[PDB]
């Protein structure tokens, strides 16, 4: 939601750490709720306990992506000491992609997820930094 | 927001017609003709200004007119007028066709001793003029003034400037 | 035996909609929907209320559930899910009643002043012609377009029904 | 005639209930004492809760809902 | 013929045809309109007097204005 | 889109259903007549956005006519303070029938 | 707002959930659509009566005659299904797959 | 059926759309949508297979719950500011349910599952009338309620509709599900522009309707359901091949061809705002949906499949339908690149 | 005292039904050729009291549906003499004829529920056809009721009992009234127009019969209403309702049951154009005779 | 509360009588379907027609006359359509 993404972008990046990781786990909980809701809505799990297992798997993967991504975000920003580069989040997106691939227990999914999640996280910080408007103007 | 102002209790003690409703229907028309020359002043105040706490003094004036009218009908003919309204009183929702002979008796009473022609159908109608001292008021809908017009279109139109002014398709 | 009879009948109304929203056998559903329509008609006949709910009482409870029971009887003919959803819907009813009573306001996404309310209401004003009945006594002077397209859609509904049920 | 009596009665109940609004909240903070909600000083007709408050049952039931399930 | 096969159908078309055609021509519809118009539901208002206009009778017994009279006069 | 056959043929065959301040069948108003008339004459020949800039006051006034939610808010605050004072012990009630 | 309006909208949304999630028969689904019709009817009617907005009183009766013929079309379709199969289950609709 | 009965029913579908276009009163809009549904059901089930029965059942349930949710939006609008003027709503909740009513009405990606199901199980005439008119009329409703829309609604439903209608379509070999996936793709293009300059959306509506009428007339050249039947349309006729080529690439939208005018002007008066990431993402997914057009082209008009005898028997006979309006819509749907200054014909 | 009004309204109708059973059996005997019952009890009145007692004694679904059919039938039988203006009706309903129609529809519900809970396919299809021929005449009843009160203005029915002082309304619409009376024969489910507790089911049937008799007598004719003495009006009204109930017997004991398809064919293609043409004539004609009735 | 009390007394006496009555021992036809929907549509047209006598006092008598005849004429035309199209055969 607007509230938790605003909590995530409230903190300077910057070193006010592990609030970033908790907000990213909230991102993971929301994403897992979305995917799990549609997945149990469009499967007929047969039976409900296996549906609980599927929902738990998706939420655990999304929360793990959020947690690992927030940790590497904060750590890379503390080490490189430059709170304006997108390259630290490039490294963060690749790390999140590799851990997604490892929890799905593969190699190629992990490498392609590294590449695409890194480039998209770079685009996220790059647009938040230079200034690209969220979802509308809506003016002309 | 702004707070209201009312007349207090010492303005609202005017002695009222504490008679019932059946008799008040029973003596309707001759009340409509004898009095009720100044109640239309009250009605005009009420429609031209929909604000009671502004028109109540004409309410006092029609109150004392109706009280004088019932004084006049009490201390004179008829006493079987009392039998007339208690005859229409027990007839459910009230009709003027049921207890009719006593209505003619009461009318003969009032025409012999006092006058008071019963008005025709439809003479309790027929939109009426009256004049007072007070003027017609400004903005009875209490509001501001209307804000602005539109900067509108005045003048002929030229041919179009150098074409579509899209990417190409000039002229 | 008290003032808030509108709120009471509305509680029975929500009870009825839950009682057939738990997906029973469809004739239990028809019973619950008849009870729901009856108390909704009671509610609107308590807000004065002269005509219009009783008007539709013929139609919605006189011309609809008959046809539902008819087409249920000539089509086809206890479980934990139905009874469980009914009890949980009753529990949400109980919780919303409690938050109306022992609080000030209730918000789903609004603000509802939590107290039984005759307000707002007419101040005894002189109608003499029963306002809603003369409102329904429109459609026949001013209602040019509306009854034209309404009767036209009725005629098209007729030919549609017979064609789908095998014209000719 | 009935309209004049009805004006005097509704002004009477308004004066009574604003006097008792001045009394019943004698010490509360915030709270201007006679706030009309609107922004235009015209004549609102009140909503039969300010005409009829604190009555406890009898006149409010037999003067609002009495006609509807009467007759 | 036209009558023996469906008699009630013919009688229904006949009375329906007169119930359509007969509301065109009648010496009574103007009376229906005037009776229906001249029954005052609401209150006929008093007005600020005039711009010195030769209408709007002051007294409710003054015979200037418009009058309904043919109820007594058939 | 939207066409204006309603305008070009002239017979406003649907503009009678629409708002108040029209021929209600026997001439009575609704409850919130004058509020609607004021807000419409506020924003009549206005381009719908400076209307939102300069007709907000009367539109809130109209919504407070229709809902009367703030008046109910004040009324409920009065009644709950009445309840707590009559529970606490000021004037075992005279405020009706015995002034 | 009020007190009655919250309960009628709560009844509406519970009727909407009963319309959307539905288990075995389609008759109960169309019947919940009828209940939603009732809810919209009662809501619009109490609105118009409390406003004393006497002019457009056409809304509830015309709303209900139209959503009635909607339900008539629906009953025709459901009886068509139950003719061309044995029952009116949500099964037997499993063909024509996505 | 009688031809009398069908001319009456088509007149009523027209009447429902004209009432929706024409009125200034919300009840008339709701009655218009309902009457459109009521008449459009027996255009389906012109045959009597169980395919049409199930398809009309699904369409009826989704369409009727959309109409009742629209009536809920109107009744919320009059629980608030009370007048029957078709204008700006006075609740974000009312606008929310109203946009979701239209998103169930004409097909958007949360609400779109019924569209390929109902378009497969019917003949082509019913699919033609449903796609064209049922996607014409509610755009008028959106054009009338544009000033009071939360843009996140139209943005989300539009983006998600483009990408779902893109990704569905890589697997379907049936013609009708291809055409319905193309429909959801153009619904995304016709809806995302709406809160910026709606003349673009209405011109896109006219473009899409002309294109889809050309496509369904070409699939009524003979009754074809798979692509293999279109390879046999190659073997029996040579000019249907080249018209399937040109109209398929115009559904794809390449700049020399008239299916590019929807993309081009919309990107222009989309990025005279400063939404840029949203247009370039939309245009990438617009590159995606061209693939199934392209594999249909490669299947029939460009390669040549093996075919079957008795097409020898079919060579003698004429393909002697009447095409309803084929040539005008073909060369008005394809050669209309150099008349993009007929954008401003609209208002 | 109002509870005494309630008890005097809803208790003596049961004695009315029981004595109606003895009257219809006796008069149908004297039609046919039969004295009797005249043995048990003097002239057969203890005989119906013992009928009801013995039927209560005996020792005979889904107890929900099994009880909710007769409870609804008999609460209709009780509630449905509320606004009938035996001069002062019990509730002065401002509209009551629409209430008559609605409660006829509720009786249709009662028969359908008992047929569903019967749970046997021959009784199911029988109850289904009976629901269809019960519902097939509430059209005609409604439209004739519409045209007869259009001559009299308002739904109130007290204005109706005012307006029938001048002429009996059987004269200015006789074929319309005759068709309404045949539809009352159809709605009562008797000849020619055609498991427990049969006491309750039977009871609700006959109370609906006497309701239609009284509503016929009020809707179409009556007597002049004496000011402050309604006893004479009640006497002449009751005697007219009883003579119409004997006439209802007189039609009962002489005709065979119709075939069901003949019944439907007769209804649609024989009542339904004729009712429509008479009703549009009663629409278009009081505007032509300078006579529209005053809704007050 | 008058008629609510009467309604409740009817219900209670009926339940008393039922409890005395109980305690003392202790494939289809398509033609069926068209009757119901034919009733439903003509009952809806009834629902339009029947507030006519409330309306019967207007100042535009010609319009009321014309639309009233329109309503009954359409009802008879729908009857005529199913009549010619053998809509209730047996
Ligand atoms: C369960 C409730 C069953 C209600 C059955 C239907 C009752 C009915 O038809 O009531 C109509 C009547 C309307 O009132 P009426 O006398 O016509 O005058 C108009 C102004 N009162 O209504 C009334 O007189 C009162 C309205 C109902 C009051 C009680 C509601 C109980 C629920």
């Amino acid at each position: 939601a607007k509230t938790l993404l605003h909590q995530y972008w409230d903190i300077p990046e910057g070193t006010e750490c592990h609030r970033k990781t908790y907000a990213a786990t909230s991102i993971g909980g929301a994403s897992g709720l979305v995917v799990s809701a549609y997945s149990v809505a469009l499967k007929t799990p047969t039976s409900f306990l296996e549906g609980v297992a599927r929902t738990g798997r998706y939420t655990f993967t999304a929360a793990a992506i959020g947690a690992i991504f927030g940790l590497t975000s904060c750590i890379s920003a503390q080490v490189r000491e430059k709170p304006d580069d997108p390259l630290n989040y490039l490294i963060g997106g690749c790390a999140g992609g590799l851990t997604l691939g490892a929890r799905t227990r593969s190699y190629g999914i992990g490498a392609a997820a590294c590449a695409y999640m890194g480039l998209t996280a770079a685009l996220v910080k790059m647009g938040q930094l230079e200034g690209w408007k969220v979802f509308a103007e809506p003016k002309v | 927001p702004g707070i209201v102002e009312l007349p207090s209790l010492e303005d609202l003690k005017v002695q009222e017609v504490k008679v019932s409703s059946s008799v008040l229907k029973a003596a309707a028309h001759h009340y409509g003709a004898q009095c009720d020359k100044p109640n239309k002043e009250f009605m005009l105040c009420r429609w031209e200004e929909k604000d009671p706490r502004r028109c109540l003094e004409e309410g006092k004036l029609v109150n004392q007119c109706a009280l004088e009218f019932f004084r006049q009908i009490k201390r004179h003919c008829a006493e079987p007028f009392t039998e007339y309204w208690t005859c229409i009183d027990y007839s459910g929702l009230q009709l003027f066709r049921r207890c009719r002979k006593e209505q003619a008796q009461f009318d003969k009473c009032v025409l012999d001793k006092l006058g008071w022609v019963r008005p025709d159908l439809g003479e309790l109608s027929k939109v009426t003029k009256v004049k007072t001292d007070r003027p017609l008021p400004e903005n009875p809908y209490h509001s501001r003034a209307r804000p602005e017009p539109n900067p509108e279109v005045e003048g002929d139109l030229k041919p179009a400037r150098h074409g579509s002014r899209l990417f190409f398709w000039t002229m | 035996m008290m003032t808030y009879i509108v709120f009471i009948l509305s509680i029975i109304f929500v009870m009825g909609f839950v009682g057939f929203s738990s997906k029973p056998s469809p004739i239990y559903g028809g019973l619950g929907l008849i009870v729901s329509g009856g108390v909704g008609c009671g509610i609107v006949l308590n807000f004065g209320g002269s005509f219009l709910g009783l008007m539709v009482f013929l139609i919605y409870l006189g011309g609809m559930m008959v046809v539902f029971g008819y087409t249920t009887a000539m089509a086809t003919e206890s479980n934990k899910v139905v009874l469980g959803t009914f009890i949980t819907g009753l529990l949400m009813e109980f919780l919303m009643v409690y938050y109306v009573l022992k609080d000030k306001e209730v918000e789903i996404v609004f603000k509802f002043n939590g107290m039984g309310d005759w307000v707002i209401y007419d101040t005894g004003d002189s109608g003499f012609f029963s306002e809603e009945a003369m409102g329904i006594a429109a459609l026949y002077s001013y209602g040019t377009w509306l009854v034209i397209v309404t009767g036209w859609s009725l005629l098209i509904g007729v030919v549609v029904i017979m064609e789908i049920t095998r014209g000719n | 005639l009935l309209q004049a009596e009805k004006d005097r009665r509704v002004l009477q109940m308004l004066r009574e209930n604003l006097e008792e609004e001045a009394t019943i909240m004698k010490d509360v903070p915030g709270w201007k004492v006679g706030e009309s909600v609107f922004h235009t000083t015209r004549w609102v007709t009140p909503m039969m809760g300010e005409l009829y408050g604190l009555r406890t049952g009898e006149e409010i039931l037999s003067s609002t809902y009495g006609f509807i399930w009467y007759t | 013929n036209v009558w023996a096969k469906e008699p009630v159908l013919v009688a229904s078309f006949a009375i329906a045809g007169l119930a359509v055609i007969l509301p065109t021509l009648s010496p009574y519809t103007k009376y229906s309109l005037m009776i229906n118009r001249a029954t005052p539901y609401n209150y006929p208002v008093p007005l600020r007097d005039d711009g010195n206009m030769p209408d709007v009778p002051s007294h409710p017994q003054d015979p200037q204005g418009p009058s309904l009279e043919w109820l007594k006069r058939l | 889109p939207f066409f204006d056959v309603q305008k070009k043929l002239g017979v406003d065959l649907d503009h009678w259903m629409t708002i108040q301040s029209a021929e209600q069948p026997h001439r009575i108003p609704a409850r919130c007549h004058a509020f609607e008339k004021e807000w419409i004459e506020c924003a009549h020949g206005i381009g719908s956005i400076r209307a939102e800039k300069e007709c907000k006051i009367e539109f809130e006034d109209f919504r407070e006519c229709l809902l009367r939610q703030k008046t109910m808010k004040r009324l409920n605050a009065i009644k709950r303070q009445r309840d707590k004072l009559i529970k606490e012990g000021k004037y075992t009630p005279p405020p009706h029938h015995s002034g | 707002m009020s007190l009655v309006y919250m309960n009628i909208m709560m009844a509406f949304t519970v009727s909407l959930t009963g319309l959307l999630m539905y288990r075995s028969h389609l008759m109960s689904s169309l019947l919940c659509l009828e209940g939603m019709m009732l809810s919209l009817f009662i809501l619009a009617t109490l609105m118009i009566l409390n406003s004393h907005f006497t002019l457009a009183s056409m809304m509830p009766i015309i709303l209900l005659v139209f959503a009635a013929c909607e339900a008539a079309l629906g009953l025709s379709l459901l009886v068509m299904v139950s003719n061309t199969y044995g029952t009116d289950y949500v099964q037997n609709l499993n063909l024509l797959q996505c | 059926m009688n031809p009398i009965i069908l001319i009456i029913i088509l007149m009523t579908v027209m009447l429902g759309t004209i009432i929706v276009m024409i009125s200034t009163h919300w009840l008339l809009i709701w009655i218009g949508f309902e009457m459109n549904m009521l008449a459009i059901i027996p255009i389906m089930m012109k045959k009597h297979n169980p395919r049409a029965t199930e398809a009309s059942t699904k369409y009826f349930l989704t369409q009727s719950t959309a109409s009742m949710l629209l009536m809920m939006a109107i009744i919320i609008n009059l629980m608030f500011s009370g007048q029957w003027t078709v204008m700006k709503l006075f609740n974000p909740m009312a606008s929310m349910l109203m946009t979701m009513a239209l998103a169930m009405k004409l097909g958007m990606a949360p609400f779109h599952f019924w569209v390929p199901e109902v378009t497969q199980g019917i003949p082509l005439s019913s699919g033609l009338i449903l796609l064209t008119w049922q996607k014409l009329a509610p755009m008028s409703v959106l054009y009338q309620i544009l000033p009071s829309i939360n843009l996140d609604l139209i943005l989300t439903l539009s983006i998600l509709s483009i990408t779902i209608g893109g990704w569905g379509g890589l697997n379907q070999t049936q013609l009708r599900k291809i055409m319905a996936y193309s429909s959801i793709a153009h619904m995304g293009w016709m809806t995302a522009v709406l809160l910026y300059n709606p003349t673009m959306t209405l011109l896109n509506l006219i473009i899409y309707i002309i294109m889809t009428s050309t496509m369904f007339t070409l699939f009524m050249a003979n009754s074809t359901t798979t692509t293999l039947s279109l390879s046999h349309t190659w073997n029996k006729a040579p000019i249907m091949t080249i018209l399937v080529l040109i109209t398929l690439l115009s559904m794809g939208g390449l700049p020399p061809l008239s299916g590019f005018m929807p993309k081009w002007m919309i990107i222009q008066e989309m990025t005279k705002n400063d939404s840029i990431i949203l247009p370039t993402l939309m245009a990438i997914t617009a590159l995606l949906n061209l693939y199934f057009y392209m594999r249909l082209t490669y299947s029939t008009a460009l390669t040549m499949f093996p075919s079957t005898n008795n097409m020898k028997m079919k060579w003698q006979f004429p393909t002697t339908k009447r095409m309803t309006l084929l040539p005008t819509m073909t060369v008005l749907s394809t050669m209309l690149l150099p008349l993009t200054p007929i954008l401003s014909i609209l208002e | 005292m109002f509870m005494i009004n309630v008890l005097t309204l809803i208790i003596p109708i049961l004695l009315a039904v029981a004595f109606l059973t003895l009257v219809e059996r006796k008069v149908l005997g004297y039609m046919q050729f039969r004295k009797g019952p005249n043995v048990v009890g003097p002239y057969g009145l203890l005989q119906p009291i013992a009928d009801a007692i013995k039927l209560f004694i005996k020792e005979p679904s889904s107890i929900s549906m099994f009880i909710l059919a007769p409870i609804l039938a008999l609460t209709l039988a009780l509630t449905m003499w509320i606004p009938l203006p035996m001069p002062y009706p019990l509730i002065n309903m401002n509209l009551g004829v629409l209430f008559m129609l609605a409660m006829s529809s509720l009786a249709v519900y009662s028969i359908l529920w008992s047929g569903w809970a019967s749970n046997s396919k021959y009784a199911l299809i029988g109850a289904l056809r009976a629901v269809a021929q019960t519902i097939s005449y509430e059209v005609t009843l409604a439209i004739i009721l519409l045209s007869v009160l259009l001559m009299n203005g308002s739904f109130t029915l007290s204005t109706l009992i005012i307006t029938q002082e001048q002429v009996w309304l059987i004269f200015p619409a006789w074929p319309l009234a005759m068709m309404w009376f045949i539809s009352t024969l159809a709605e009562t489910n008797r000849a020619p127009f055609d498991a427990g507790p049969f006491a309750l089911f039977f009871m609700a049937e006959y109370a609906n019969i006497i309701m239609m008799n009284i509503f016929t007598t009020t809707l179409f004719l009556g007597a002049f209403h004496n000011p402050y003495m309604p006893e004479l009006y009640t006497i002449n009204f009751t005697i007219k309702s009883l003579l119409l109930s004997i006439t209802f017997l007189w039609i009962r004991a002489s005709y065979p049951r119709f075939r069901y398809d003949q019944l439907m064919h007769l209804l649609w293609k024989n009542f339904l154009p004729l009712t429509l043409a008479l009703c549009m004539w009663h629409v278009s004609l009081p505007i032509l005779l300078s006579s529209i009735p005053p809704q007050t | 509360m008058n008629l609510m009390i009467t309604l409740l007394t009817n219900f209670t006496l009926a339940t008393l009588l039922v409890t005395i009555a109980f305690w003392l021992p202790q494939p289809f036809s398509m033609k069926f379907f068209l009757v119901a929907i034919t009733f439903l549509l003509f009952d809806l047209e009834i629902a339009l027609l029947l507030p006519l006598p409330w309306a019967s006092q207007t100042t535009n008598l010609n319009t009321m006359l014309t639309m009233a005849l329109l309503l009954i004429f359409l009802l008879a035309v729908s009857l005529a359509y199913e009549w010619t199209q053998k809509g209730l055969e047996w």
